[PDB]
DNA sequence: AAGCAGTAGAGCATGC
DNA sequence: GCATGCTCTACTGCTTCGATATCG
């Protein structure tokens, strides 16, 4: 902590000092090893929690250190006699910053918000800023078996940290220090974690600001792209969005062109060429200053040489002249450097690519932009001198001036641009009405109005401060302004509606995408605030008319397009409710239509928000649907929508059937809301019935036959699945038959319809007959193969639920299913998506699917044991989990070159086992042998792990997948039986080992190891243990001394949730 | 000189005192006028800035600041003349567009008061001015040159301004547009041919050789050697076009009058730039070099004098003696004279300002790295400079000025790659250079021949300079990398129908391409696409001369496994002679027999019985040399070019057999509409639109051709993505009536199918009857 | 030897 | 309390000239 209070050419010998204390405390054999790795983290936590007279240094003053650490500890021993030491720093480091972001429970301004951790966030950022600095250095093999589980932990933590600003810059840096050394040349495991990533990623920035759009376009832009090339139409809007971006934040600006130059010479060339006509006109506002910039002073003023070279070269000025080279000038980068590097880039990007800049020789465009704005020139200026008064006209000014105001790349210019618009557009605005006429005393000017509207958005909206400042009340005044009863519905008001709309369906705009919705409602608010409402009658700004827009806005197949109708209803979902009579007659008629642009968003992209949108969407609509109509549900005459039958009145009660009836999409997400919806929509009918009386009531009116027709829908009623398919036709076919399987999977978990209600032979449909073929196909181009693996991989625990859900039921008997799909199948797929699942299409990168599987496994695993059929589970699972193959898979060889198999092969293993064990059966499987009350494979376990350490040669060494396995493999041991007393002697062991001094005890070091499983297993059974520990305290009385301290401090520390165990061991010792 | 001070505040005190009463006046349109007094050239850049504040500066002596909007719902005169002084200040246009507006404004006020004895003298000053303006500046900025050239042009008196200033001021500020449209108004309100001359000089530099046919006729005196000089030179063929400029130049009788010396000057500058667009380093040397003095002329202070001579003949000089620098023998007789120009100082800024490159150039040939350093980073700083500054709706200047990018980067990426040292001694960096240059090459048909000799010749002394200093089997890659380079630069110069300079490129090309296989494969093709291009447009037995002189080395060895391996070098050969055998027997099939006076070996070379077998044999070969590549072409536009000459040849064959009666030849054709409909039908499938509108071709011989082929459309017709008939939809649905309705039949049925919209309105007309 | 001319070293004032 | 920044004064070495001892 003391390095900011000393002097320099002192602080060598400080860090001196450091080294030879941790070299030689280090090289007596681990007993007192295990200091060195919390020095480190308490030097951690002291120097990142730092945020005559003295000072307060803050974090920069120690990274210069944390360099000599490790960097130059070669020419740091030079005199001192080099082994491991800056390894062992390394690994340190990593260790500890993945525990000091391990616990700090994260869940200034933000986004509206400030709910995390009230102050661990100043003792975050100095970290994440430290990590930055030291981090990205000698990315060596120090770093290459670290990339895995410190990328895996920060996706596992960020993933429900989404508005923390920094947690992806971690990632940003792994990935830079993953492909500076080789590591992506398809070890074919991380990088589906990363490709899986980048989407997720990609829909979730999209709704953000400015330093959480950097921190996730500096991450993205940043993964390789010399082997992620698939879909690189997928990120040029999070290319161009950074140059766009840049301009007045300039560390992406840079990265942007550091980014552009690595794809374009790795990527093949035919994959990118239609890929330049859009990432290059937004690099020509980098080429629009001539250096007629005059700041601050361009010479050599008078400083410390400008008076000592003046009376000769002697030697104070070598004095000085060794002293300007240690200023580290590493301060961003400077804006000519990058005009400079978009020239220098722009020249080596081809010759044929080049000349892309500009317009492409006569299209549409070219010769309309040689037309002038307006052909008549209106806003005559007459400047006073003292005689003269001429007339200078305006409008010529106009597309320069508005080109100018919005990407200058110089504050000092900018500035004067956005001040005379700003008095230009008042002049015009104060211009339009004189009082001579209306044509030529009022003449008018929206052919002008049509071009300066839409770019008083992208003004108060840009990025600085000081423009939104300026026109946030202008672009809120003149709403106020044209929405007017003396108004009477103008053509510059139509103007400013379509401005703010494609404002709204408008690509690379997500900042301007929420303020035109807060534009719509102003005019919501002021259009019925001082408006003649008896007259609103024929206008096309009419809500009416509004709605009428935004309902073909929202059935349209343009992606980005339905998007205004998502969100024009987000931001006025609050309003048109507050204020009746105008519900009632068509939103929930658009209830059905906003729902049939979540059916139409059912194949667009994953990384764009439609999803996200849509259901918010229809979700406001779902607290005012039950609040208005419950005293007003009768039948008036009401406005009918799509697909609908006609009537005279629509109550509420036909769209209940509709839900009904079209509870058989293979629409995954507007499935889902129909359920959902008519579950709380079986309600508030005047009777306030119930859902087991409703659907008994229908079926006993309309039969079995009229139930299986909305449920199996179009689905009743194949070799071309011989290889995996992606056909429309397979995939189609596999989202008919996941709508079958979860239609009604969701009725027999409630209680409406009994199991042997309408699955006995009086429907005759082709349900448990499809299943039992679709379960003689899952085990058998690389593109879109994956696209069908997904929907092949969400069936099977779709399947799962469905037992899980019908044998654990009120209908108990099973004598519906007995060799349709209860037969020899599904205890196949259940045993290889137990064990074994990446052999029938799980992949491996996921989280959602792979933290939700071992709980649908165990959840049906309990489900067949108290069933009325057991022996066929049993004597399935007894063919591969047996203990001989666990004896087999126990090897003599695993230290070394086996890294992925033989130490991989096992922890499936490990973990079938305890998730065999928390169903409730490990021991049916698995009994012991013979004689004694300790079960005879735990002791092989802890016999195995216990001389698997002492060498007999060198060290067996270690990793973190060395002990992950090793920490796995012996949790398994005690959960067998007791197992306790054989603990407890190994613990208290005098068996004398050596390394090349000799200084070994076997029992320090096993327990130094693993140290919290042993304490947690001790702490079970207590009062059988400290018994026989405090009874061999003459001879061990150090071990015994350790252990008792080791179990009283972590008895201490989960003081939080067991406060009744404390009390029992200090009573008990 | 004290008004662009490197130090505010003594800025401010210099501009202080020039604004003051009886320094400059304050009067505002004396004001206005005596402002040229100051324009001093080595400030200009500014003096549009500074010409707009002194003549806003004393807007603020008035009793009108309160309130110019009257009303209630507003703002202050200073709220928009502060911000236009200050944004006037920070950018050039917007400054231009002040001054021009402000400018005309007083000068239309003023024509109240005063009578023309004084405001025609006022006008005369300003035309005075303007021409000394013109005639002083050596730095040509352009939104002031383009600046007074458009403050000229909208009043009466200033249009007869200076005729030959106005064209090499717009011509080297890159604004022709504006001198265009200035000298087109001054000849409106004996004839005037010096005008004349110097707007043909401005369009001919934009191209626009469409516009050079109004011009030079007979009735404005000039003469009949330059429009037909210019009518060779419209056509890419500048090796007539400029013979005769000479031709026209010295020359004695001239009897119709005098050829006045603006026509004279006229002739030496085209011929100067026809002597640029080839490759003759040694003829615009001396033309440019040598028509100003005798025995050796010195150069040294010869052209700095007499400034005519400055905006004429130093770019060809510099540029003629820097190319024959870069390769070759030294002749140090450049470096000294820009050794002696540098001493000065207004010799010193337009050797720097305007070429920079070529020093840079000048400056790595005797190891200068440091200086050429500062050269190349001054030359990259004034392309930025200039770019930023010429107009947005101004195209092809911008493209113009594009284009020179490449040649900087080439150079400063040579420079940091020279002085690196992560090279020069593994050439592990030196592969993938030789990788990154052959994939960077400017575009054909686009990108016009000097710019392809800058980046040639620029790369192969950088090579030369590189196997130089490598001293650490090198000396076959980088010639291996030569090659394909050259071979690029003539595929390029052969499409734009520059051929005096692809002849001499293969002819340079042309001594170790027989010592490989890979090369006189790649050469005689590239010889033989040049000989059938260039016979477009000779008239007739000339071009029977030159198809006839490439014949005997199409076929010589060539399979050393190499024609039977390769399927592409296959398909090439058999098209190639394909069309020879075309163009002969289309030549002397026209002309019947007139051709064979000139022939010695050429008579039995097409007899290679008089008039029958001469014509059978060679259309014969022309049907075999066709037939092999589309076999040798089905194992896209691969498969395409070899089925459409197919389908195009033999339907031409038809229709020239169609117009006469024969039998033999029925008994050969009887094989070519078998192959027609199939062949095209093959290539109607892949999404070709140089075949699409070959429909009704098919669709006529169909019914003229029934008695075979009908079966060979309906298997064919059966599988062909159904809406490439969606033109021909109305097409269709009238041989649905008559007969051969069959292969109608089922496309109908497909799209009625499949889009039951298109269909639905022509065929209630046809339905009709 | 005589003149001079240039730099080393010590003490006051400042900063971290 | 430790490192640096700045001036002035006395020490010290160089250059030129003239006298003295030495070696032929």
């Amino acid at each position: 902590d003391s390095f900011p209070q000393y002097s320099p050419k002192m602080q060598l010998v400080c860090c001196r000092a450091i080294v030879k204390v941790f070299l030689a405390l280090a090289a007596k054999g681990p007993v007192l090893r295990n200091c060195i790795s919390t020095v480190v983290h308490q030097g951690l936590i002291r120097i990142c929690s730092k945020p005559g007279k003295w000072k307060v240094p803050t974090y920069k003053d120690y990274v210069d250190l944390f360099r000599h650490l490790l960097s130059s500890d070669q020419m740091m021993d030079s005199i001192l006699a080099s082994e491991s030491l800056n390894h062992l720093l390394y690994d340190e480091f990593v260790k500890s910053v993945l525990k000091i972001v391990e616990k700090l429970d994260l869940t200034d301004p933000a986004a509206n918000l400030h709910p995390a951790k009230p102050k661990d966030f100043s003792a975050f950022i100095n970290l994440v800023e430290f990590c930055r600095e030291i981090l990205p250095e000698k990315q060596a093999e120090f770093f290459e078996p670290w990339v895995y589980s410190f990328s895996y932990e920060l996706i596992l933590q960020s993933t429900r940290l989404p508005l923390i600003s920094g947690f992806y810059k971690l990632l940003s840096i792994t990935v830079r220090n993953a492909k500076k050394i080789k590591y992506f040349e398809g070890k074919y495991s991380c990088f589906a974690l990363f490709v899986k990533f980048g989407k997720e990623v990609a829909v979730k920035m999209k709704q953000y600001k400015d330093e959480l759009l950097a921190s996730c376009l500096t991450f993205l832009l940043s993964l390789p792209h010399n082997i992620i090339e698939l879909d690189v139409r997928a990120y040029v809007p999070a290319l161009q969005m950074a140059f766009k971006l840049g301009l007045s934040y300039t560390p992406l600006a840079e990265v942007g062109l550091n980014a552009l130059e690595e794809w374009s010479i790795y990527i093949d060339r035919h994959v990118m060429q239609p890929y330049y006509k859009d990432i290059l006109p937004c690099l020509d506002g980098y080429l629009k200053t001539s250096a007629l910039s005059d700041e601050t002073k361009n010479n050599w003023e008078v400083s410390a040489l400008s008076r000592a070279a003046q009376k000769g070269f002697n030697k104070v000025v070598l004095k000085h002249l060794k002293k300007t080279k240690n200023l580290s000038s590493n301060e961003a980068i400077s804006l000519e450097e990058i005009r400079i590097r978009v020239v220098q880039m722009l020249g080596s990007l081809g010759g044929q690519i080049n000349k892309n800049l500009l317009t492409v020789t006569s299209s549409d465009e070219m010769m309309k932009s040689y037309v002038a704005w307006d052909r008549e020139k209106r806003l005559s200026f007459a400047v006073p001198f003292r005689e003269m008064k001429p007339v200078i006209f305006l409008d010529v000014f106009l597309p320069r001036v508005t080109e100018l105001a919005l990407t200058a790349s110089d504050r000092q210019t900018k500035v004067a641009a956005c001040e005379l618009l700003h008095s230009m557009v008042m002049f015009m605005l104060g211009k339009a009405t004189q009082m001579p006429e209306g044509g030529q005393g009022a003449p008018p000017m929206y052919q002008l109005y049509k071009r300066t509207f839409p770019v008083l958005l992208r003004l108060a909206c840009d990025v600085d401060q000081v423009t939104r400042q300026l026109y946030e009340p202008l672009v809120m005044q003149l709403i106020h302004w044209f929405t007017n009863n003396k108004k009477f519905e103008s053509q510059d008001t139509v103007a400013l509606l379509e401005a703010i709309l494609d404002g709204i369906v408008d690509p690379v705009d997500s900042t301007l995408r929420d303020f035109c919705g807060r534009c719509i409602r102003e005019f919501l608010k002021w259009s019925i605030k001082q408006i003649t409402p008896q007259q609103q009658e024929k206008s096309p700004v009419n809500t009416k008319s509004l709605f009428k827009r935004l309902y073909s806005l929202a059935l349209h197949p343009n992606a980005f397009k339905r998007l205004g109708a998502s969100l024009a209803f987000n931001n006025i979902y609050r309003e048109f409710r507050e204020e009746e009579s105008l519900v009632e007659q068509f939103v929930f008629e658009a209830l059905v239509i906003y729902m049939e642009s979540l059916a139409l968003a059912h194949a667009d992209e994953k990384s764009l928000g439609t999803i996200q949108q849509c259901c918010d969407a229809i979700d406001h609509l779902c607290r005012i649907i039950e609040k208005k109509h419950v005293s007003l549900n009768k039948a008036k005459k009401r406005r009918l929508p799509r697909g609908f039958p006609p009537s005279a009145s629509l109550c509420l009660l036909d769209l209940v059937k509709w839900l009904l009836a079209h509870c058989g999409r293979p629409q995954t997400e507007c499935r889902h809301k129909s359920i959902e919806l008519f579950y709380k929509f079986v309600p508030l009918l005047p009777g306030n019935r119930s859902p087991n009386l409703w659907l008994k009531d229908v079926l006993k009116e309309e039969g079995v036959s009229f139930l299986i027709n909305t449920f199996e829908g179009g689905g009743c009623g194949l070799l071309y699945l011989r290889g995996p398919f992606s056909l429309q036709a397979t995939l189609c076919w596999l989202d008919l038959l996941l709508a079958a399987l979860e239609c009604y999977n969701t009725f027999i978990g409630e209680r409406t319809v009994g199991a042997l209600q309408v699955l006995g032979t009086e429907a005759q449909s082709s349900l448990l007959k499809a299943v039992a073929f679709f379960l003689e196909s899952i085990a058998m181009s690389p593109q879109e193969g994956e696209r069908y693996n997904y929907s092949k991989c969400t069936v099977v625990v779709r399947i799962m639920e469905f037992t899980t859900t019908l044998l654990n039921t009120s209908p108990e008997g099973w004598k519906l299913l007995k060799k349709d799909l209860c037969n020899t199948h599904l205890m196949r797929v259940l045993v290889q998506t137990l064990c074994e699942p990446a052999s029938i299409g799980f992949n491996i990168g996921d989280v959602q699917v792979m933290a939700h599987l071992p709980d649908v496994c165990v959840n049906l695993m309990k489900a067949l044991k108290m069933s009325p059929y057991k022996d066929i589970l049993e004597t399935h699972l007894r063919e591969k989990i047996t203990a001989q193959s666990i004896e087999e898979l126990c090897a003599v060889n695993l230290y070394g070159p086996d890294a992925q198999v033989d130490r991989s092969r096992l922890a499936a293993v490990v973990s079938a086992c305890k998730q065999l064990h928390r169903a409730g059966l490990l021991h049916n499987i698995l009994p012991s042998q013979s004689t004694d009350l300790h079960h005879s494979v735990g002791t092989e376990l802890l016999s195995l792990v216990y001389k698997g350490i002492a060498p007999g040669q060198c060290l067996p060494s270690l990793d973190l997948s060395c002990k992950q396995l090793a920490s796995g493999l012996l949790e398994l041991a005690f959960a067998f039986g007791g197992l306790c007393e054989r603990l407890v002697s190994l613990l208290l062991n005098p068996a004398v080992l050596s390394t090349a001094v000799i200084h070994f005890s076997h029992g320090e070091y096993f327990y130094s190891l693993f140290s919290e499983t042993i304490n947690t297993e001790l702490l079970k059974n207590l009062d059988l243990a400290v018994l026989e520990l405090m009874q061999s305290s003459v001879d061990n009385t150090k071990m015994v001394s350790a252990v008792l301290n080791g179990m009283l401090d972590q008895s201490f520390r989960e003081r939080a949730n067991q406060k009744h165990q404390g009390l029992k061991l200090a009573t008990t010792i | 000189q004290g008004l662009i001070d490197e130090n505010p505040g003594l800025q401010l005190i210099i501009r202080n005192f020039w604004s003051h009463e009886t320094r400059l006046p304050s009067n505002t349109l004396d004001r206005l006028l005596a402002l040229n007094s100051l324009y001093s050239p080595k400030i200009e850049v500014h003096f549009l800035s500074l010409a707009t504040n002194f003549l806003l500066e004393m807007t603020s002596m008035s009793p009108d600041y309160p309130n110019p909007m009257f009303e209630h719902p507003q703002i202050k005169h200073s709220s928009l003349i502060t911000p236009l002084q200050a944004v006037a200040q920070r950018d050039p246009i917007i400054a231009k567009q002040l001054f021009s507006s402000l400018f005309s404004g007083i000068l239309k006020e003023m024509d109240k008061f005063k009578t023309l004895s004084e405001k025609n003298n006022i006008t005369q000053k300003l035309l005075q001015d303007f021409n000394r303006f013109l005639n002083t500046t050596f730095s040509f900025f352009p939104p002031f040159v383009s600046c007074i050239q458009d403050i000229s042009c909208q009043h009466a008196a200033l249009l007869s301004l200076d005729p030959a200033a106005v064209s090499a001021g717009c011509l080297a500020s890159l604004q022709q547009p504006v001198g265009i449209r200035l000298l087109e108004e001054a000849l409106l309100r004996p004839p005037d041919v010096l005008r004349w001359v110097e707007l043909a000089k401005l369009y001919r530099s934009i191209g626009e050789y469409d516009v050079l046919r109004g011009i030079f006729t007979s009735e404005i005196g000039t003469k009949q050697i330059t429009q037909s000089a210019l009518l060779a030179e419209a056509r890419s063929d500048y090796s007539e076009a400029a013979k005769q400029y000479d031709e026209a130049l010295n020359k004695q009788d001239w009897v119709d009058g005098e050829p006045t010396e603006a026509e004279k000057d006229f002739w030496e500058l085209a011929s100067l730039d026809c002597y640029n667009h080839l490759a003759e380093w040694k003829s615009l040397e001396y033309c440019s070099t040598a028509s100003i003095d005798s025995e050796n002329p010195p150069d040294l202070n010869k052209i700095w004098s007499e400034p005519f001579y400055q905006e004429t003949y130093l770019p060809y000089m510099i540029r003629s003696k820097l190319k024959l620098l870069l390769q070759g023998e030294a002749d140090q007789s450049l470096l000294t004279f820009i050794d002696k120009a540098m001493h000065g100082e207004l010799q010193k800024a337009i050797l720097e300002l305007h070429y920079s490159q070529e020093l840079s150039l000048l400056y790595l040939l005797q190891d200068d790295v440091d200086r050429a350093k500062y050269y190349i980073q001054n030359g990259i700083q004034s392309f930025m400079q200039n770019y930023s500054s010429i107009d947005v709706l101004l195209h092809q200047s911008r493209l113009t000025k594009l284009q020179s990018v490449q040649a900087l980067t080439e150079i400063q990426e040579f420079i940091s790659f020279i002085s690196k040292q992560g090279n020069l001694s593994s050439q592990v960096p030196l592969k993938r250079l030789l990788n990154t240059w052959t994939n960077r090459y400017p575009d054909a048909k686009m990108d016009p021949m000097n710019i392809w000799d800058d980046i040639i010749t620029n790369r192969c002394f950088f090579l030369s300079k590189i196997e130089e200093k490598l001293t650490p089997d090198i000396s076959s890659l980088i010639r291996s990398c030569k090659f394909s380079m050259k071979m690029k630069m003539i595929d390029s110069a052969r499409k734009q129908n520059n051929f005096s300079l692809a002849m001499k490129l293969l002819k340079e090309l042309h001594k170790e391409s027989k010592t490989r296989d890979d090369w006189l494969v790649s050469w005689v093709q590239s010889y033989c696409r040049l000989s059938h291009c260039r016979s477009r447009s000779q008239g007739c037995s000339e071009q029977v001369l030159t198809v006839l002189k490439t014949v005997s080395l199409l076929d010589e060895n060539n399979v050393s496994s190499y024609l039977s391996k390769n399927i592409l070098a296959f398909r090439d050969q058999n098209i190639l002679l394909g069309t020879t055998y075309r163009i002969i027997a289309n030549a002397l099939s026209s002309e019947p027999a007139c051709l064979a006076e000139i022939e010695e070996d050429k008579a039995r070379r097409i007899l290679e019985e008089d008039s029958e077998k001469v014509i059978a044999g060679l259309y014969q070969r022309a049907f075999q040399h066709l037939s092999e590549a589309v076999q040798a072409a089905e194992e896209a536009a691969g498969v395409i070019d070899a089925y459409m000459t197919l389908a195009d040849f033999c339907d031409q064959q038809l229709r020239k057999e169609e117009e006469n009666a024969s039998v033999i030849d029925s008994a050969e054709l009887q094989a070519y509409p078998a192959l027609v409909v199939e062949k095209m039908l093959k290539a109607l499938k892949l999404n070709s639109n140089e075949a699409r509108l070959k429909f009704p071709r098919l669709l006529q011989i169909i019914e003229r051709y029934p008695e075979e082929t009908l079966s060979l459309m309906t298997k064919e017709i059966s599988s062909v993505p159904c809406w490439q008939f969606i033109s021909w939809i109305s097409h269709m649905v009238a041989l649905l009536d008559k007969d051969q309705a069959v292969a109608v039949q089922h496309s109908v049925e497909e799209i009625t199918d499949n889009y039951p919209q298109a269909i639905v309105y022509p065929f209630i007309i046809s339905s009709e009857s």
